[PDB]
């Protein structure tokens, strides 16, 4: 599973987190087998304005 | 006190039955002894432990 995200949001991709991305965009389940990788994308995904 | 020997068995069973009922109001630990409560209160990922 693909998705870009704000840096404070990354925390809440995983079991058992409340807020926006986790209640609203991305939910995971609690018995969740798998990996979270995630890194910085400011150099491909920031633009000027 | 004559027949203590039949009333003991009664108030054994009784006895038993009582501190069997009477547990179900301990917490053993959960935020509270009642099932609803925490059911009403929790969402499955704490209402579960």
């Amino acid at each position: 599973d693909s998705f870009v995200i704000r840096g404070d949001e990354v925390r809440q991709i995983a079991p058992g987190q409340t807020g926006k991305i986790a209640d609203y965009n991305y939910k995971l389940p609690d018995d969740f087998t798998g990996c979270v990788i995630a890194w910085n994308s400011n150099n491909l995904d920031s633009k000027v304005g | 006190s004559a027949l203590g020997k039949l009333q003991d068995v009664v108030n054994q069973n009784a006895q038993a039955l009582n501190t069997l009922v009477k547990q179900l109001s301990s917490n053993f630990g959960a935020i509270s002894s009642v099932l609803n409560d925490i059911l009403s209160r929790l969402d499955p990922p704490e209402a579960e432990v």
